[PDB]
C-alpha cells in the first residue's frame, strides 16, 4: 500500500547493512563499520522538512547501488540462495491424498480418519465463514488483501483451509 | 436465457465408483477383460514373438550370401595377381561405342 | 519423532509397471527357453558344398534352424 | 485465455498491411531465402568446376 | 538436525534480547514491547530481526520484518515459518 | 453353457481369422493366373524332378 | 587371446546389472546404495586386471562385438577398443565414483528418491565408459549425448527449483552447441574417409583435416567448458554436491578433452589447428580462474578451479602433449574430486551453507575435513612429488620448452599463481579464521561413510603420479636441459601466488574499508559473461521467435499470400456474379452481346 | 497381398454386428492380429520387390509403412475410448468405421503397383480423416481447419491428376517397375518444369514444408485425439512414400528444380522450430515439430543420395511414432485440465510420477538422442546433405541445436517444476493411458537394434 | 578355422618368450592362473559339451548359387523381360562389390591395431590396395544416384571411355 518514507529507510537500513556485512565478512569489522553506519543514521534525525529527508535519500541508494557487493549474502533458504524451493519438488497437495486407493488408504487408518474430521470442519465452517465474509465485506469490493478473523466464537477464520493445512516447509 | 440447453457435465471418476478402474470402460468386468485382451494380444503375442520373428527373419537383403560370394571372389582374383576388382564393370571389349 | 508422509498413489503405477514384468515375461520366458533350448538341441547348421544331383530346398539356404524353420513355415 | 487469443488467433483480424509489417515480412520471408540460394548456388557452382577438371580429391570417397 | 521446538525457540530468542545491551536482563518479559516499555527505537528494531535471522539462519520479509515487534510474537513467526509445533 | 447366447455375442470373433483364411486363397489362386514364366527365366530354370511337375506352385 | 580382452568387457557388463535389478522393482528399495555401490567397487578390481596386464606387456584390445548393421562399404559395430587411455581412464574413473558412492550414502541421507539417485549415477557411469571405450566414432557419439542428457536431469535433480531447470537447460544447451562441431567431424570422416572407426581415420592419413579438427575442437569446447561455452559448468553448481563432485569435476567434463586425445595422431600432422588449442586453453585458464579468486561460494570456486584446469589440459594438447594431457586426467582425477567432497562435508554439516563469508575455525573443527582440504590444495597447486607435480610441473615446464605462441605461454604461468591464488582464498577464509555460522554449531565428520571414502581418495592422491608415471612406459620424449631459470618456475609462481594471496587476503583482517575496485566489480560478476552473453542473444532469438517468425509470417503473410487472397478472390467475384437483378431485360440484353461477339467478333464463324 | 487386406475390411462388419459394450474389446484384438501378419509382410528380398500381383506388391519401402499403420489400428481405438465413452452405440460404430475404413486406405496406398491405383487412394485417405476432424473434433474451429486441411491438398493433389494421366497418354503403363525400367532422361524444355512441378507439388503439400504448411497447425490442433496421430504418424509420410516412387521419371530435372525446395525446407525447419521455442499451445508445439522433422526429410529425398534415401525412411519411421506418442502425451494431460495452453497444469511430474518418465523418453526420442532411429534418420542425412555441399551443416546442425531447447521446454514447463495450486481433478493415471504409451515408446527401441528392417530399398 | 586365412592374411604373431630377472613374483602370471581354473576351464568344458551334442544331430545347410545370365550391354532396348535379369544380376555384383570394399576396409583396419605404432609404413600394400580398389568402385558405382539401375551404370562407365578415348586420340597427336 501507502510504502510511507520511515518505511522506506528502515529497508535501506537493512538491506544495506547486510551488503556491509558481505564486505567486511570478519565480524569484529562488520560489528565497527555497522556502528558507525549506525551512528551516521540517526544523527540527522531531526528534519522538519520531509522533502529535504527524500532528497539526503536520492543520493543515499545511488552510493549503495555502487556500494552494493556483486555477490551479496542471501541465507541459501531465501530467494537467490542456493536452497530456494529445494525441497519444493517433495511437498505435495493434501488433496491429492483422496486419489489414494483404499489400500493405501487402509495402510494409514486412523490418520485419514483424521483426515475425514478435517474434512467436516471445512464443510460447515465454509459456509460459515463465507457468510461472514459477505455481512462484513466492505463496499465496492475489498480495498486490501489482508483477510478479517473469525468475529464470533466457534467459527474458523475465514478461507482458512489452504493456509492451515500448507504443506510444511521440510516435506522430506 | 439464450437456449434451452443442458450444463457442461462433469467428467466422472471412474476411479470413485471402482477404485480398481483400469480407464478403459465404465464397467468392472469387461474392463478387467480388457486389461488382459490389450496386454494379451499387445506385450505377449505381437511384442515377443513378433520381435522374435523380424529378429530371426531368413536372410533379408541377401547381406550374409554376399559376403560368402565375396571371399570366394576375392581369393580367385589375388590366386592370380590380377587387379583386385575392375574399374569397368560391363567389358568394355563387347562394347560397340559410337565412332 | 515420525511423522506421515504425503505422497501422490503409486499404487495404480505400481500394479501398471507389475502387468508387464506378468504379460511380458509371461511369453517372455518361454520363448526365451525355446530360443536357448534349440540352441542346446539341434545347434547351428555348417556351411556345407552342394552335394551332386539334387538342389536345395527352398528354406534350406539358412543356417539357423528358426531361420530355416521359419522360411519352411511361412515363405 | 485472453493472452491465448491474442497470440492465436486475433492478430490477422487485427493485421493491416503496412509499410512496416511489408517490409518486416518480406526481410524476413525472401530475404533469407534467396540469401541462403546465393550462398549455396556459389559453393554448388564452386564444387563442381573443381572436379570436371579434376581439381578436387575424393580417392576414398565411395559411400556418398 | 533435531526437531527445533517453541522452547528451543524462545531459550534462544530471549537470550540474544538479553545479550543487547540496551534490553538490560531483569525488565525481559516474553511479551516486553519493545519502544512502549524497553523504550527501544524502532530504527533498531529492523536491526534486532537480522539478529534474529543469523540467530535462527533464514531471511525475514520486510513485510513482516516492521511487524515482528514482540518477542513472544517473535516466537510465534518462528514456529510457523518453519512448521514448529511440538 | 449359455451357448445360445455365446455364439451370439461372440460370433464376430472369428469373421477376421477367416478373412485370413479367405485372404491366403485368393493369394494362393490369383498367382496361378500369373504363372506363365514357370521355371522358364534363365537364372532359374533347370531340369525338372522325376516326380515333381511343377517348381515353384 | 588372453583373460585380458574377455574380461575387460565384462567390466563394462557387471554396472549394467544394478539398472536391469532397479527396473524389476523388485529390486531391494531400502539398501539399493548399499548395492551399487559394492558393485562399482569389484567393477573397479575387476578393472585393475587389465592394467596390470598392460604396464607388464603393453597390449591394447580391439573388441569387434556384434556386428550392428552394414552400409555398403560401411561397417558400424559395436567395437570397444581397450587402449592405453581406455585402461587406466577405467580405474581411476570406476575408483573415484566408487569413494563418491561412500560419501553419496552420508550426504544425502534423507533424500526420499535416494534411490532414484544412484540409479542415475550407473547411467552416467555406462555412457562413460562407454564414451572413453569406443572404437568407432558413432559409439563414441553415443556417450557423447548419453553424458549430457544424463548431466541434464542429475543437475536438474531438484525439479522444482526453477534455476536449477535454468542451469539443466543451459548444460544441454552449450553441449549441444558443441555436438554440431561433432556431427561435423562425423559427416567429413564418413563423406572423405569412408569409415567411422578410428582405425579407417587413422590409415587414411588425414593429414589435411582443417574443417574435421575444428569439428572436433568445437565439440571439445562444449563439453570441457571453455571460453566462449564455459559458463555452464559454473552455472552447475545449483545441482547436488555428490553431483558436482563427480560429474562436473574430473569425470563428465574431462570428456571433451579426451576427444582429442583420441584423434591425437592426425592432430598433431596440422599445424594450424593446435594453435588455437593452446590458444583456447590459454584464454580459458584466466577467465576461469579470473573470475575464480572473486567468488563467495565454494562450489563456485572449486569449478571455475576445474575449468581453469581443462583450460590448462588442452594447452598441453596444443604442442603435441597429448599423454601428458592423458596423464593430467588422472591426477585431476583424485584431487578435484576430493575438493567437492570435502567442501561438501563442511557444507552438510554446517547446515547446507555454501557461503565462503560464513566459515573460519573450521581447522580445529574439522581436523580431517581441513587436513583432506589442504593436500588437495597441495596437489592443485603441484606441491613437489605429489600428485599435481608429476603432470602440472612437468607441462609448465613443457609448454615453456617448446615453439609455442608467446602470449600463450604467459598465460600459463598466470594461471598456475592464479590457482594458489583461489586456493588460499578457501583455506584462509573457511578454515583459518574465527566461527561465523549461526551460533547453533552441528559441526559433524565423525560418519565412517566420510570418513572411508575420503582417506579412501586421500590415500591415492598421496602417492597417485608416482606409481602411474613410474608404471606406464615412456613415451613421451624427456626433455633435460633447462635453464634452471624457468625449470624452477613451476614452483616459482605458485609460490609467489601464494605470497601476494596471502597477503591480500589479511587485509580483510586490516579494519580499513575499500569501495569496491572496477576490476573487484567484473572479475566477481563472473566475468561479464553472463550477465550479457545469456541476455543479448536469448532476447533476441525468441523476440524474433514471436514478433517475426510466427506472428509476422506463419500467422499473418503465408495465410495472406496464398490462401486468404485466393478466399479473398473467389468471394469477392462470387458475389457480383451471384448479384443479379432478376430482371428479363437485362438477361436478354447479355444474351444479345453474347450472340454478337459470338458471331462476328470473336471470329468463331472464320 | 491379400492376406492383409481382406482381413482388414472384414474387420468393419465385425464392429457393426459386435455387442453394444464389446465393440472397442473385439476391435482391439484383431487389430493386434493385423500388426502381427503385417510384420510377416516386413521381410524382403534382396533386390526385386516383393511382388503379389498386377494389383499390389511391396518393397523394402512400403513393409515398414505398412507394419507401421497396422500396429498403428490399435492405439487409436487405446486412445479414443475416453472421450467416446459418453456417445450413443451408433456413432461410436462410426467412429470405428472411419478409421478402419482410413487403416483399410493406407494399406492399399503403399502396397499400389500403379501411380494411378496410388493416386486414387492417395486422396481418399482424406474423406475419412475430414469426417474425423470435423465430426468429433472438439473445438471451434475445427470447421475452418478441415477447410484448410482438404482444400491445401486438393489444391496440388489435382495438378498431379493431369501429370499422371500425360505420363500415361505418352509413356504407355504407369506400373511402378515399368516406369523405373524405362526411365528416361527429363529434358530441360520449359514444359518439363511444369511437368516437374506437378509432379512434385502435389506430395509437397501434404508433407508440409514452409509456406505450404499453415493446414498442419490447424489440423493437428483441432482433430480429437485419433485423428491428430493418423494424420501426424501414417498421413505425412504418404508424401514421402510418393517421392520415392516418383523420382524416378524427374531425373536430371530433379537436380536443377530442387534449389527452390531445398532453399524453403532448410531455412523453415529453423524458422518452424523457432515457433516451436515459443508455443503457447502444446499441441501447435508438437504440431509445428512435426513440420521441422518432416522438412528435414524433404532436403533428405530432393537430394536423390543413397545414404538421404536410407536416413529419409529412418526419420519416417521415427518421427511418426514420436509424433504419435507425443500427441498422446498433449492428450493425456488435456482432458485432466480441460484445456490446451502449457503452462496451464505446470509441476505434472510431482502429481503423476510414471508420466514424467513417458513424456522423459518421448522428449529424447524426439531430441534425435542417439541410439533412437531419429539419431540415425537425422545424422544419416547430415552426411548425405554434407557431401552434397559443406555449408548446409550450419543450417543442418543448427537445427539439433534449436530441437534440443523447445523438446525439453515442453519437459520443464509441463513436467517439472511447481505444481499449480488451483487445480485438485488431477487424479492417478489410468492404466489404459500408461499401457498405451508403452506400446509406443517399447517398439521405437526394439528396433534400435534392427535399423536394417527401416533403412529402406536403397539398403 | 572357420574364415579363410588367404581372404583375411594374418602375419604370424611374434610373441616374447618370458624371461624375468626381478626376484618378487609376477602378479599378472597368477591372475591368468586362477582365471583358467576359475573362468575358462568351465567354459571349456560348457563348450565341449555343446559341440558333443551339437555333432549328435548334425544338419546341413548350402550356399545359394546364381548362374550367369545376359547383364544389360546386351540386352535388347526395351524389352524389360531381357532387362530384368540383366538389372538383377547387375544388382548382385553391386553387392558383392559392396562386400568386396568391406573385406578390404576390414584388412585396413586390422592393420592399424597390429602394427600399432608401425602402422604408418608396415602395411603401406593394405593402403595402396584400398586406394585401388576405392577409385575402381568410383568410376564403377559412384555417383549413380539414388535410383541407380544398370542403365545408368552402362551409361556413367560409356562415358568413361568415352573420354578415355578422346584423350587417347588428343594423346597420340
Ligand atoms: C521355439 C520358439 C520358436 C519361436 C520362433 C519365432 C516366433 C514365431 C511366431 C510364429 C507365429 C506368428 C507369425 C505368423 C505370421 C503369419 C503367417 C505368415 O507369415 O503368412 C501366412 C502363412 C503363409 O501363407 P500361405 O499359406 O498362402 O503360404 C503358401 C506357401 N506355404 C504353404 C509353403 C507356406 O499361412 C500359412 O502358412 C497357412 C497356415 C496357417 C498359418 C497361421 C499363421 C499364424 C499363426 C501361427
Ligand atoms: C545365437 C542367437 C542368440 C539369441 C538371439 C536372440 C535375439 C537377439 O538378441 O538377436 C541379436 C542379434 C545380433 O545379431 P548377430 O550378428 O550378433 O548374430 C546373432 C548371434 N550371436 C549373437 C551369437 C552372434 O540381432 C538381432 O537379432 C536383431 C534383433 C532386432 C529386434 C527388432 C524387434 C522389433 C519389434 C517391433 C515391434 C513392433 C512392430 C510394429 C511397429 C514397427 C515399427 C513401425
Ligand atoms: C609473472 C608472475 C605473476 C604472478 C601474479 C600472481 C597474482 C596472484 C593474484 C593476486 C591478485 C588476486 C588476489 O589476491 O585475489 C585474492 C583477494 C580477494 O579479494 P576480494 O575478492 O576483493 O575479496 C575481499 C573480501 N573481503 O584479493 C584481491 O585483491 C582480489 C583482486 C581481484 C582482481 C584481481 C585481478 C588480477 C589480474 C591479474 C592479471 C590478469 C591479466 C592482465
Ligand atoms: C493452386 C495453383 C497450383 C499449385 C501448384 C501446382 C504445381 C504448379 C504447376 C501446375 C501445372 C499444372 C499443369 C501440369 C499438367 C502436366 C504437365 C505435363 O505433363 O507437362 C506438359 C507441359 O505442358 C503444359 O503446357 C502444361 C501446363 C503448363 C502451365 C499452364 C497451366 C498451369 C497453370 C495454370 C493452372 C493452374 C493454376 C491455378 C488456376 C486457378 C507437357 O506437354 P508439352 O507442352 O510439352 O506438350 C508437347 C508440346 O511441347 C506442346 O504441347
Ligand atoms: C554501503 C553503504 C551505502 C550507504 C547506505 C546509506 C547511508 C546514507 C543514507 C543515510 C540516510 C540519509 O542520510 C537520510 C535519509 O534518507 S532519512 C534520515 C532520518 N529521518 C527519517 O527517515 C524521517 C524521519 N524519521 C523517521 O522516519 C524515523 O525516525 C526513522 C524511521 C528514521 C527511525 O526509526 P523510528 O524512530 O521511526
Amino acid at each position: 500500500a501507502y510504502l510511507t518514507h520511515q518505511q522506506k529507510v528502515l529497508r535501506l537500513y537493512k538491506r544495506a547493512l547486510r551488503h556491509l556485512e558481505s564486505w567486511c565478512v570478519h565480524r569484529d569489522k562488520y560489528r565497527y563499520f555497522a556502528c558507525l553506519m549506525r551512528a551516521r543514521f540517526d544523527e540527522h534525525k531531526n528534519e522538519k522538512d520531509m522533502v529535504k529527508a527524500t532528497q539526503l535519500l536520492r543520493q543515499a541508494e545511488e552510493e549503495f547501488w555502487y556500494g552494493q557487493h556483486p555477490q551479496p549474502y542471501i541465507f541459501p533458504e531465501s530467494p537467490g540462495g542456493t536452497s530456494y524451493e529445494r525441497y519444493e519438488c517433495y511437498k505435495v497437495p493434501e488433496w491429492c491424498l483422496d486419489d489414494w486407493h483404499p489400500s493405501e488408504k487402509a495402510m494409514y487408518p486412523d490418520y485419514f480418519a483424521k483426515r475425514e474430521q478435517w474434512k467436516r470442519l471445512r464443510r460447515e465452517s465454509w459456509e460459515r465463514e463465507v457468510k461472514q465474509l459477505q455481512e462484513e465485506t466492505p463496499p465496492g469490493g475489498p480495498r486490501t488483501e489482508a483477510l478479517p478473523p473469525a468475529r464470533k466464537e466457534g467459527d474458523l477464520p475465514p478461507l482458512w483451509w489452504h493456509i492451515v493445512t500448507r504443506p510444511r516447509e521440510r516435506p522430506m | 436465457i439464450r437456449l434451452q440447453e443442458d450444463p457442461d457435465p462433469e467428467d466422472e471418476n471412474l476411479y470413485e465408483k471402482n477404485p480398481d478402474s483400469h480407464g478403459y470402460d465404465k464397467d468392472p468386468i469387461v474392463d478387467l477383460w480388457n486389461m488382459r485382451v490389450v496386454f494379451f494380444f499387445g506385450f505377449s503375442i505381437v511384442l515377443v514373438l513378433g520381435s522374435t520373428f523380424v529378429a530371426y527373419l531368413p536372410d533379408y537383403r541377401m547381406q550374409e550370401w554376399a559376403r560368402r560370394e565375396a571371399e570366394r571372389l576375392v581369393k580367385y582374383r589375388e590366386a592370380n595377381g590380377l587387379p583386385l576388382m575392375e574399374s569397368n564393370c560391363f567389358d568394355p571389349n563387347k562394347i560397340q561405342l559410337p565412332e | 519423532k515420525r511423522l506421515f508422509i504425503i505422497k501422490p498413489s503409486g499404487f495404480y503405477d505400481r500394479r501398471f509397471l507389475k502387468l508387464m514384468r506378468f504379460y511380458i515375461l509371461l511369453t517372455g520366458i518361454p520363448v526365451a527357453i525355446g530360443i536357448t533350448l534349440v540352441n542346446v538341441f539341434i545347434g547351428e547348421a555348417e556351411l556345407a558344398d552342394i552335394p551332386e544331383g539334387y538342389v536345395p530346398e527352398h528354406w534350406e539356404y539358412f543356417k539357423h534352424p528358426i531361420s530355416r524353420w521359419i522360411a519352411r513355415t511361412f515363405y | 485465455i485472453r493472452w491465448t487469443y491474442a497470440r492465436s488467433a486475433n492478430i490477422y483480424p487485427n493485421f493491416r498491411p503496412t509499410p512496416k509489417t511489408s517490409l518486416l515480412g518480406a526481410l524476413f520471408g525472401i530475404g533469407p531465402l534467396f540469401f541462403w540460394y546465393y550462398v549455396f548456388k556459389t559453393d554448388r557452382d564452386k564444387k563442381e568446376k573443381l572436379i570436371q577438371e579434376g581439381k578436387l580429391d575424393q580417392t576414398f570417397n565411395i559411400s556418398y | 538436525a533435531p526437531p527445533l521446538t517453541l522452547e528451543a525457540i524462545k531459550d534462544r530468542v530471549l537470550y540474544v534480547l538479553k545479550l543487547y545491551d540496551k534490553i538490560d536482563p531483569e525488565k525481559l518479559s516474553v511479551n516486553s514491547h519493545f519502544m512502549k516499555d524497553l523504550g527501544l527505537d524502532s530504527l533498531d528494531q529492523v536491526e534486532i530481526i537480522m539478529a534474529m535471522e543469523d540467530e535462527f539462519g533464514f531471511e525475514i520479509p520486510d513485510i513482516d520484518a516492521e511487524k515482528l515487534m514482540c518477542p513472544q510474537e517473535i516466537v510465534d513467526y518462528i514456529a510457523d515459518k518453519k512448521d514448529v509445533y511440538e | 453353457m449359455n451357448v445360445l447366447q455365446i455364439v451370439r455375442d461372440h460370433w464376430v470373433h472369428i469373421l477376421v481369422p477367416v478373412g485370413f483364411v479367405f485372404g491366403c486363397y485368393l493369394d494362393r489362386r490369383s498367382d496361378e493366373k500369373l504363372t506363365a514364366f514357370r521355371n522358364k527365366s534363365l537364372l532359374f530354370k533347370r531340369e525338372l524332378r522325376p516326380n515333381e511337375e511343377v517348381t515353384w506352385k | 587371446m588372453n583373460p585380458f580382452a574377455s574380461l575387460t568387457l565384462t567390466t563394462l557388463i557387471i554396472l549394467t546389472i544394478p539398472i536391469m535389478m532397479s527396473n524389476s522393482n523388485i529390486y531391494k528399495t531400502n539398501l539399493y546404495p548399499n548395492y551399487v555401490k559394492t558393485t562399482v567397487s569389484y567393477a573397479f578390481t575387476l578393472s585393475l586386471v587389465p592394467l596390470l596386464m598392460f604396464m607388464h606387456t603393453g597390449q591394447e584390445m580391439i573388441i569387434s562385438n556384434w556386428h550392428w548393421m552394414t552400409l555398403q562399404t560401411v561397417e558400424l559395430s559395436l567395437s570397444f577398443k581397450m587402449d592405453y587411455f581406455s585402461v587406466m581412464f577405467i580405474p581411476v574413473a570406476l575408483f573415484v565414483t566408487w569413494s563418491i558412492m561412500e560419501f553419496s550414502m552420508w550426504y544425502m541421507h534423507s533424500d526420499p528418491f535416494i534411490n532414484r539417485f544412484f540409479k542415475y549415477l550407473v547411467l552416467f557411469l555406462i555412457t562413460m565408459m562407454i564414451l572413453v571405450t569406443a572404437n568407432n566414432l558413432f559409439q563414441l557419439f553415443i556417450g557423447w549425448e548419453g553424458v549430457g542428457i544424463m548431466s541434464f536431469l542429475l543437475i536438474g535433480w531438484w525439479h522444482g527449483r526453477t534455476d536449477a531447470n535454468t542451469a539443466a537447460l543451459q548444460a544441454i544447451l552449450y553441449n549441444r552447441i558443441g555436438d554440431i562441431g561433432f556431427v561435423l567431424s562425423m559427416a567429413w570422416f564418413l563423406t572423405h574417409s569412408n569409415a567411422w572407426d578410428l582405425q579407417q581415420i587413422f590409415m587414411l592419413n588425414n593429414e589435411c583435416p582443417n574443417m574435421p579438427l575444428i569439428g572436433l575442437l568445437l565439440a571439445a569446447a562444449g563439453k570441457s567448458a571453455q571460453f566462449g561455452l564455459h559458463p555452464w559448468l559454473p552455472s552447475a553448481m545449483e545441482g547436488p554436491t555428490p553431483v558436482s563432485a563427480l560429474l562436473h569435476s574430473s569425470t563428465m567434463v574431462v570428456a571433451g578433452v579426451f576427444l582429442l586425445i583420441r584423434f591425437y595422431p592426425l592432430m598433431e600432422t596440422n599445424k594450424l589447428v593446435q594453435t588455437m588449442t593452446l590458444c583456447l586453453g590459454a584464454i580459458t585458464t584466466l577467465f576461469t580462474a579470473l573470475c575464480a579468486i572473486t567468488q563467495n561460494d565454494i562450489k563456485k570456486i572449486v569449478a571455475f578451479s576445474t575449468s581453469s584446469q581443462l583450460g590448462l589440459m588442452m594447452v598441453t594438447i596444443g604442442i603435441n602433449q597429448p599423454h601428458l594431457a592423458f596423464l593430467h586426467i588422472c591426477m585431476h582425477a583424485f584431487f578435484k574430486a576430493m575438493l567437492f567432497m570435502c567442501s561438501g562435508s563442511i557444507i552438510h554439516s554446517l547446515n547446507d551453507e555454501q557461503d565462503i563469508r560464513k566459515m573460519g575455525g573450521l581447522y580445529k573443527a574439522m581436523p580431517f575435513t581441513t587436513t583432506a582440504l589442504i593436500i588437495g590444495s597441495l596437489a592443485l597447486t603441484g606441491m613437489p612429488y605429489l600428485t599435481g607435480f608429476y603432470s602440472k610441473d612437468l607441462i609448465i615446464e613443457a609448454v615453456n620448452m617448446s615453439y609455442t605462441n608467446a602470449w600463450a605461454l604467459l598465460m600459463t604461468l598466470i594461471a598456475t599463481s592464479l590457482t594458489a591464488a583461489y586456493s588460499t582464498r578457501i583455506i584462509f577464509f573457511a578454515f583459518l579464521g574465527k566461527p561465523r555460522f549461526p551460533p547453533l554449531v552441528l559441526i559433524n565428520e565423525n560418519n565412517p561413510l566420510l570418513i572411508n571414502s575420503i582417506k579412501r581418495l586421500l590415500i591415492g592422491s598421496i602417492f597417485a603420479g608416482f606409481i602411474i608415471s613410474n608404471n606406464i612406459p615412456p613415451m613421451t620424449v624427456p626433455n633435460t636441459t633447462m635453464p634452471l631459470y624457468m625449470k624452477m618456475t613451476a614452483l616459482i609462481v605458485t609460490i609467489m601466488g601464494f605470497m601476494l594471496a596471502l597477503e591480500l587476503n589479511n587485509t580483510t583482517y586490516y579494519l580499513k574499508f575499500k569501495y569496491p575496485s572496477q576490476t573487484y566489480k567484473f572479475s566477481n560478476m563472473l566475468g561479464y559473461y553472463p550477465s550479457i552473453m545469456h541476455r543479448l542473444p536469448t532476447y533476441h532469438n525468441l523476440s524474433m521467435s514471436q514478433k517475426s517468425a510466427s506472428s509476422l509470417l506463419d500467422l499473418i503473410w503465408l495465410e495472406t499470400i496464398l490462401p486468404k487472397t485466393t478466399s479473398f478472390i473467389q468471394m469477392k467475384m462470387s458475389i457480383m456474379v451471384s448479384n443479379q437483378k432478376g430482371l428479363i431485360k437485362l438477361y436478354f440484353l447479355s444474351f444479345l452481346i453474347t450472340i454478337m461477339i459470338s458471331m462476328t467478333l470473336f471470329n468463331y464463324h472464320e | 497381398m491379400l492376406k492383409i487386406i481382406i482381413p482388414t475390411t472384414m474387420l468393419l462388419p465385425m464392429t457393426w454386428m459386435s455387442k453394444h459394450n464389446m465393440i472397442w474389446i473385439n476391435a482391439t484384438v484383431h487389430s493386434l492380429l493385423i500388426s502381427l501378419i503385417s510384420l510377416s509382410l516386413l521381410n524382403q528380398l534382396g533386390e526385386n520387390s516383393l511382388n503379389f500381383s498386377l494389383t499390389f506388391f511391396s518393397d523394402s519401402l512400403s513393409a515398414p509403412l505398412l507394419v507401421l499403420t497396422t500396429w498403428l489400428l490399435p492405439l487409436m481405438l487405446m486412445a479414443s475410448q475416453s472421450h467416446l465413452s459418453k456417445e450413443t452405440t451408433t456413432r461410436k460404430k462410426l467412429y470405428i468405421t472411419m478409421l478402419i475404413l482410413l487403416q483399410l486406405f493406407l494399406i492399399m496406398t503403399f502396397t499400389a503397383t500403379e501411380l494411378i491405383l496410388f493416386y486414387i487412394l492417395f486422396e481418399a485417405t482424406l474423406v475419412p480423416t475430414l469426417i474425423i476432424i470435423t465430426r468429433w473434433g472438439n473445438q471451434t474451429e475445427r470447421l475452418n481447419a478441415g477447410l484448410y486441411f482438404l482444400f491445401y491438398t486438393l489444391a496440388g493433389s489435382l495438378p498431379l491428376l493431369v501429370a499422371l494421366v500425360y505420363i500415361q497418354n505418352t509413356t504407355g503403363s504407369l506400373n511402378f517397375l515399368i516406369i523405373h525400367y524405362w526411365s528416361h532422361p527429363l529434358s530441360n524444355s520449359w514444359s518439363n518444369i511444369f511437368m516437374w512441378l506437378a509432379c512434385i507439388m502435389a506430395f509437397m503439400v501434404k508433407m508440409p514444408l514452409y509456406g505450404l504448411h499453415l493446414w498442419l497447425p490447424k489440423a493437428h490442433v483441432e482433430a480429437p485425439i485419433a485423428g491428430s496421430m493418423v494424420l501426424a504418424a501414417v498421413l505425412l509420410k504418404l508424401g514421402g512414400y510418393g517421392m520415392m516412387r516418383i523420382t524416378t521419371i524427374l531425373n536430371p530435372l530433379t537436380n536443377y528444380m530442387a534449389y527452390p525446395f531445398l532453399m524453403l525446407s532448410m531455412w523453415g525447419m529453423i524458422m518452424t522450430s523457432s515457433i516451436c521455442l515459443r508455443q503457447t499451445d502444446l499441441k501447435s508445439l508438437i504440431a509445428y515439430s512435426s513440420v521441422s522433422h518432416m522438412a528435414l526429410v524433404i532436403v533428405a529425398i530432393m537430394i536423390q543420395t543413397p545414404w538421404s534415401f536410407m536416413g529419409a525412411t529412418a526419420l519416417m519411421i521415427a518421427h511418426g511414432l514420436t509424433s504419435s506418442m507425443l500427441f498422446c502425451l498433449a492428450n493425456t494431460n488435456y482432458e485432466r485440465v480441460h484445456s490446451r495452453t502449457m503452462i496451464l497444469a505446470r509441476g505434472l511430474q510431482t502429481l503423476l510420477p510414471l508420466m514424467a518418465t513417458w513424456w522423459l523418453m518421448a522428449s529424447l526420442t524426439n531430441l534425435a538422442l542417439p541410439p533412437s532411429i531419429n539419431l540415425i534418420g537425422e545424422l544419416f542425412i547430415i552426411t548425405a546433405s554434407f557431401s552434397w555441399s559443406n555449408i548446409t551443416i550450419i543450417l543442418m546442425g543448427m537445427n539439433m541445436m534449436i530441437t534440443a531447447l523447445y523438446s525439453l521446454y515442453m519437459l520443464i514447463t509441463t513436467q517439472r517444476g511447481k505444481y499449480t495450486h488451483h487445480i485438485n481433478n488431477i487424479k492417478a493415471s489410468f492404466t489404459r493411458e500408461n499401457a498405451l504409451m508403452a506400446l509406443h515408446i517399447l517398439p521405437l527401441l526394439l528396433l534400435t537394434l534392427n535399423p536394417k528392417m527401416i533403412l529402406g530399398p536403397l539398403y | 578355422d572357420s574364415w579363410d586365412k588367404d581372404v583375411y592374411p594374418e602375419p604370424p604373431r611374434r610373441t616374447p618368450a618370458p624371461a624375468p630377472q626381478t626376484s618378487l613374483p609376477n602378479p599378472v602370471t597368477y591372475l591368468t592362473k586362477i582365471f583358467d581354473l576359475l573362468v575358462d576351464r568351465p567354459v571349456t568344458l560348457a563348450r565341449e559339451f555343446i559341440e558333443q551334442q551339437h555333432a549328435k544331430n548334425r544338419y546341413y545347410y548350402y550356399h545359394r548359387e546364381f548362374r550367369r545370365v545376359p547383364d544389360i550391354t546386351e540386352c535388347e532396348e526395351k524389352d524389360i523381360l531381357c532387362m530384368f535379369e540383366a538389372e538383377m544380376q547387375w544388382r548382385r555384383d553391386y553387392k558383392v562389390d559392396q562386400e568386396i570394399v568391406n573385406i578390404i576396409q576390414e584388412r585396413l583396419k586390422a592393420c592399424q591395431q597390429r602394427e600399432g605404432e608401425s602402422y604408418r609404413q608396415n602395411c603401406a600394400k593394405e593402403l595402396e590396395q584400398f586406394t585401388q580398389v576405392s577409385k575402381a568402385f568410383q568410376d564403377r558405382y559412384s555417383d549413380l544416384g539414388a535410383h541407380y539401375s544398370a542403365r545408368k551404370c552402362l551409361a556413367k562407365q560409356k562415358q568413361r571411355m568415352l573420354a578415355e578415348r578422346k584423350a587417347a586420340k588428343e594423346a597420340a597427336a
